[PDB]
């Protein structure tokens, strides 16, 4: 619990931590898929200029 | 025998010419279709060169 009680908080201030541990894992999965599809798109962007 | 052989060889080779003209027309139509598909963007230059060969 990252706040003291009875104090003023701002918008976007983090209050708790709810043990990600699942969201971190499927974030790693989605980032792993992005790391391949981004390279595929970047190589095809170079190849499409010469119509290879 | 020589005259008959030469005349039959000419008679065969003219039909070979006609079939080669038909094959060339088929290949030219295939190249035109591949050129059109390259113009619209479905195929690539890698296929256009193989159609040109």
């Amino acid at each position: 619990r990252l706040f003291k009680e009875g104090s003023d908080v701002k918008a976007g201030q983090q209050l708790y931590q709810i043990d990600p541990a699942t969201y971190e894992a499927d974030y790693q999965s989605a980032q792993a898929n992005l790391a391949s599809t981004q390279e595929q798109a970047q190589r095809y962007k170079l190849l499409v200029a010469d119509q290879a | 025998a020589s005259v008959a052989t030469a005349y039959l060889t000419l008679k065969a080779d003219q039909a070979q010419l006609q079939l080669t003209k038909d094959t060339l027309g088929t290949y030219q139509k295939s190249f035109d279709l591949t050129q059109r598909s390259y113009d619209v963007g479905v195929a690539s230059a890698l296929d256009l060169r193989q159609a040109q060969t």
